[PDB]
């Protein structure tokens, strides 16, 4: 025999490993592959699609609801919208989305993030609003002048739609922790800014119109996002095994 | 049929330096989402960037990366030194939660069991012997004792180890009668029948049952046995949303409604 | 990162005791993305 | 025209030595696993001695004694070379002989009328063992010419079923459409010779499938005819006359 | 000694495995391999020799007789003479054809299937019957009618004493199971269908002649058959050690 | 003398596109089994078929396949600390009706030796003792005793292992004094004796004895021990007809008479 | 199914030492099926 | 170290077996075979006597 | 039989560390079955 010596690990059953090992049919041969549309290689594919934010989740909103971002004819002006932490794997509004679902199987991430809004109000409904962007280092702004002065894109309501805001990733650190835990790894340290909403001018409607009307907020990866350290999926759970 | 390419890449896409716009040619912020499109805005359109090469690669988000690696599918005690056990990744969440990211999939498995004695009171005893897990095909016949004649396995592949012994290990290759796995069916497993039962699985997901014994009997003790199974060689079709509600049952999706997923916060206007 | 020279040598009969597959790319999300008949030019508005 | 249609020429003739047998309702012939008999190959044998080849004094058609096809019928078997073992010349090769080998020529008769019905299947099965009882019978597992009765042709007297003695070369006498069977036969062994007289290759069954049934008034007795040739024989291990 | 490290598996008995090992007799030399006729190297060139099919499996009928399809001068016209499920490995009449007894040793199957019947009244005796294959979805046909619109063969008694049905394969996948077990597995999913002889005219007998007759049916795998995954045949059983 | 070829295949055959014929030529529905020969009606010339490039493998079919992997062939438990056992695959069912269905072959074989401990009552210990598995071919002395002189073994091939180690394991050649292992023998052991109990079986079938002894004596327990065996590098002549009744003896296919293979149902015209 | 590439020494002195065979296929059936002098051309009758 | 996987048989002590083992005197150097007459090399040579 | 081709490497420094030879053939028997002086032709008498 070959003299050997075997080491530290021998035995070992490390779940991530990766070795050869006998098979318990050697001579089986499969099913051939057929032609299915909808191949996936990577879930990066997945990520980079919109899904919608529960957004306005609310004690008042239930279910269906709780997607749509509530508009209406004001009565003064530079009012707020709405206020979100951009950080995708947090729990929150996007906890339930396509890209945070991915984002909380991971301990990382990186990339700018697509946030793109489909105004659905009537065809004679009129309005601007602007989104922005806050960089972090304090908290979210207070009034529509604060936050303009951060990244952001003015709205036109139109026959287009939709409007996105590209929240460029700006980070210190290529990447950044998924959670932002303070009490025990004080991930506080990782948290990605703000997006905010305000009235540019005012959402404006024809006589005897409903003057409320809703805003749908998608989210999605862009192409330079990626993510690392896989982990357990936290919303994800079971008291006994099931029956 | 295919209109739309999949290119391959290794790497995230590169951030190119970008100037100031100001026409009324392109408007790359506007969108339309009705059109089922994902906005094609790209950063360097809606604001003024720098140059990065970025080198950041995609492998841990690969199949195989997501995929690869054990999680426990089985774990049970024999009564009267024997053990049935069918095999479904229904019973522990995690890795079914996994699998139903994806409605088709073809993959290898490689199948890990870790085996210990513990007591009547469940207390883990400092005892080796010897087990054997036999995979017994649809149709054959199952053992209904610890010393019935199907153990002798001529046919039926078996595993022979001991609880002193590293964990058991074997490579399965990708099975079903189907062209991949299906994770998600919209259908009745025959024809005849429509009742409730017999919705929602497809039959070919079925290859089988383990069953499990001490080669000899035990004296007061038994087997508490752990099944892990690691997908290898994945290769996977059609996406789906992920689950989002608790499982509460073996072998159906059912689940209990629900008003809310992330919990509230006092008002949308606060972070 | 992953090593540019290691081995790779197939100790089995089948194919399913072989190690991970280590190609780990990604392609273009397009299928998913933007499933559309007509294109959409990113600096042109969606629809006329 | 029958090698150019492609199909089997109902006529048949076989001659071997002195004998010449003829059918003008036969069913193609079988050569068993289609190979026909072959001379012990010098690479293949052990025996040493220069083997005693018969030539046509053995190999040539021996009729054994009838069998009638009565109503209880279960069926009827030969073992081979036992049933020839005192008959001509091969008898006398194969008793003067430690080491026989040889192939066979088998021809099952059975003619009735167009207003008969019945069907026998005629397989020649390897090693076929009578096995229904604790401890076998000599007289049932060396039957000698006269062969011997079934008494178990469901479970063909081995524990097996009798369906699937198709996996073993044979033809069937359907009354309606043949009224003989032809299969050519070649030495089946683990060994390049044995002894005749401890051991039978090969074991000839004529087993009725579908009773005999005819119109009312028509011939009731109907026999059953083997006719069997050694063929491609040789012999080695002279001495004394031996019988089991 | 070469650095090693042994890992999960290490130790274990797999009945399937495949390595090499010490011989007890290293120097040991076999006799010759001689010429012997009838080799085999693959059962599926036994599954495709036909057998017959205990298919008159009914309380009436006992050993022999079980082979026999009960066929008689009819006094009614479109009559049924048989019925069976095609599956090769379920209980029932295949189970101990060649066929059935080495598809009882696999857990799937494939390929089509060759259904021979032989008539065996009387060169006098004619006829002429419909032998029809049901592919799945319901129950067996009930009528000629219903029959006659799945694959078929019309057969007429004469020279040619045989004819051949072939259930070609047509399954929804490239597999099937070998079973319809269903409390458990639900394997009734696999279900392949079903063969059914009716009477397309009659069979017609001169006078004094037997009005009844007999056919026999046997079974063979196709070609385009195959068998996986190899499991314990359940016909084969034993209580104690045999002595 | 081979007037029959037999050409290899690695796959199933393909199915061709056929249309439909009408013609007094060409029957290939028509035959006749009274030939001995099986149907040789294609799919294509019974309906009409599509082009089917079927690439379905051969493989788990094949002799190597089908008898390639290990079956109980003995199980027993020491006396005094020894025992003898006579080498026949005759005990166990499962790898003897298996190995029935071929009349010759030639094959090398892999045993394993799986053995454990275990009490007056049958409990098994977590006890390590050392064990030997003497082969002992026809002709050498038995040792009647667990330290008789023959275990020297300076001849006859031992193996020593451990019940605390792996399963021990060998690999024994094609050692028939003839050309191939018989399944099935039509003939008498000896030359001057026809009585039943010598009829049946091919003595150079029987190559042997195992003996097994555990080194040392043991107190008050007693040694358990189960034999595998696994053919390879198979090689079979003539197809037998299936074992269909149960084995009732060990050296003789002695069985029960039947009326019935399959159970029986109502009616032939109820499926 | 079956690697096309994989590790193939013999360490062992005798052929019984060596895993099992890797050939597998099948061969025509014909032996068994039609064992028969005349040939039998599917197109014809059988018998004539 | 390189990954390997034990097997059955592992440990076991088969008479016949033939492995290489380390020598007790690893530079020992052996008395030189000298000119002895009857050199057998296969005991078939003894029973043709 | 013994195999045409496996490993034969030698993990030891001294031949004594070495597993069996392998030759095993057989030698003409003459100087044990006949060890004399004068040929003894089979065809003719020993002794004139
Ligand atoms: C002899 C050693 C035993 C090792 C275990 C062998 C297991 C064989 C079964 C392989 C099937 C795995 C695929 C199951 C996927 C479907 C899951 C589900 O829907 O519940
Ligand atoms: C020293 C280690 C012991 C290992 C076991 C060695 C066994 C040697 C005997 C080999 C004979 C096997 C072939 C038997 C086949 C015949 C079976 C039967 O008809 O019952
Ligand atoms: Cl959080
Ligand atoms: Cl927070
Ligand atoms: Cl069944
Ligand atoms: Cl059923
Ligand atoms: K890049
Ligand atoms: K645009
Ligand atoms: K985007
Ligand atoms: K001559
Ligand atoms: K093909
Ligand atoms: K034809
Ligand atoms: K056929």
């Amino acid at each position: 025999g070959i003299p050997t010596l075997y080491t530290p690990g021998s035995g070992q059953f490390l779940t991530t490993d990766d070795f050869q090992t006998p098979c318990m049919l050697p001579k089986f041969q499969p099913t051939p592959v057929i032609d299915i549309p909808g191949e996936v290689k990577n879930f990066l594919e997945v990520v980079q699609v919109e899904s919608l934010v529960e957004i306005n989740n609310v004690e008042s909103a239930e279910g269906v609801a709780r997607y749509r971002i509530p508009l209406n004819v004001q009565d003064a002006m530079d009012g707020q919208i709405m206020a979100l932490r951009v950080d995708p794997g947090i729990d929150g509004p996007m906890q339930s989305t396509l890209l945070g679902v991915f984002t909380r199987y991971y301990a990382q991430w990186s990339g700018s993030l697509d946030f793109t809004f489909m105004f659905c109000g009537t065809f004679m409904t009129t309005g601007k609003v602007i989104i922005a962007y806050t960089p972090p280092g304090g908290d979210q702004p207070t009034n529509r002048r604060q936050a303009m002065l951060g990244t952001h894109v003015v709205w036109d309501f139109g026959l287009q739609s939709s409007i996105t805001l590209v929240v460029p990733w700006i980070s210190s650190g290529h990447f950044r922790g998924t959670t932002l835990e303070n009490t025990i790894y004080k991930y506080r340290y990782y948290e990605a800014g703000y997006i905010t909403m305000w009235y540019q001018t005012n959402m404006v409607v024809p006589p005897n119109f409903p003057t409320t009307a809703s805003i749908l907020m998608f989210v999605a990866a862009q192409p330079n996002f990626s993510l690392r350290i896989l982990k357990d999926r936290p919303d994800i759970s079971q008291e006994g095994a099931l029956q | 049929g295919q209109v739309i390419k999949s290119a391959v890449r290794s790497t995230v896409e590169n951030t190119v330096q970008s100037t100031h716009s100001i026409t009324t040619e392109a408007t790359p912020a506007l969108q339309a989402a009705e059109t089922g499109a994902t906005s094609n805005a790209s950063d360097e359109s809606m604001i003024e960037t720098r140059n990065v090469v970025n080198t950041h690669g995609v492998a841990e988000t690969s199949l195989e990366a997501f995929y690869g690696r054990a999680g426990l599918v089985a774990m049970f005690s024999t009564d009267g030194g024997i053990y049935r056990w069918y095999i479904n990744f229904g019973e522990y969440v995690q890795l079914r939660a996994k699998l139903e990211l994806l409605t088709y999939a073809r993959f290898d498995m490689e199948f890990t069991i870790v085996a210990q004695v513990v007591n009547a009171q469940s207390k883990v005893q400092d005892f080796n012997v010897d087990y054997q897990v036999m995979f017994v095909p649809p149709g054959a016949s199952v053992p209904e004792n610890q010393d019935s004649y199907q153990w002798q396995s001529s046919c039926n592949p078996s595993v022979i180890s001991n609880t002193g012994l590293p964990p058991a290990r074997v490579s399965v290759p990708f099975m079903s009668s189907a062209n991949a796995y299906s994770f998600s069916y919209d259908g009745y497993t025959q024809f005849g029948d429509t009742s409730g039962s017999s919705y929602g699985i497809v039959p070919s997901n079925y290859l089988g049952m383990l069953v499990v014994r001490t080669c000899e009997d035990l004296d007061g003790t038994r087997l508490r046995v752990r099944v892990y199974a690691k997908p290898k060689h994945v290769k996977g079709w059609i996406p789906r949303s992920p689950r989002m509600t608790p499982y509460k049952s073996r072998y159906t999706g059912v689940y209990t409604d629900t008003t809310k997923f992330c919990a509230n916060r006092a008002r949308i206007t606060t972070a | 990162g992953s090593n540019i020279h290691y081995t790779n040598i197939n100790y089995y009969e089948n194919a399913a005791s072989n190690s991970l597959n280590k190609q780990d790319f990604t392609q273009d999300p397009e299928k998913f993305t933007r499933p559309v008949v007509d294109v959409m030019k990113e600096a042109a508005v969606p629809l006329k | 025209s029958a090698e150019a249609c492609g199909y089997s020429d109902r006529v048949a003739q076989l001659t071997l030595g002195n004998s010449t047998i003829t059918t003008q309702e036969a069913a193609n012939i079988v050569v068993g696993y289609g190979r026909w008999p072959t001379s012990l190959r010098d690479t293949d044998a052990t025996a040493v001695d220069k083997p005693t080849q018969p030539g046509v004094s053995a190999e040539r058609f021996y009729t054994l004694p009838s069998v009638q096809w009565t109503n209880s019928f279960k069926g009827h078997y030969w073992k081979l070379p036992d049933a020839l073992s005192e008959l001509g010349l091969f008898g006398q090769n194969l008793q003067f002989h430690y080491l026989y080998r040889g192939g066979w020529v088998i021809h099952v008769q059975c003619n009735a009328t167009k207003f008969h019905q019945g069907t026998l299947l005629v397989v020649a099965t390897p090693e076929h063992k009578i096995q229904s009882a604790e401890s076998p019978a000599f007289a049932r597992t060396n039957p000698g010419e006269q062969g011997a009765a079934y008494q178990f042709p469901f479970t063909f007297e081995d524990g097996t079923a009798l369906g699937n003695a198709l996996i073993y070369p044979h033809q069937w006498v359907n009354l309606r459409t043949n009224n003989s069977a032809t299969l050519v036969l070649p030495y089946v062994n683990a060994l390049p010779m044995d002894s005749g007289i401890r051991h039978n290759n090969w074991t000839l069954s004529v087993i009725p499938i579908v009773p005999l049934e005819y119109a009312a008034g028509a011939t009731t007795y109907v026999p059953i005819t083997v006719t069997i040739a050694p063929m491609c024989t040789e012999y080695n291990g002279l001495r004394a006359a031996v019988t089991q």
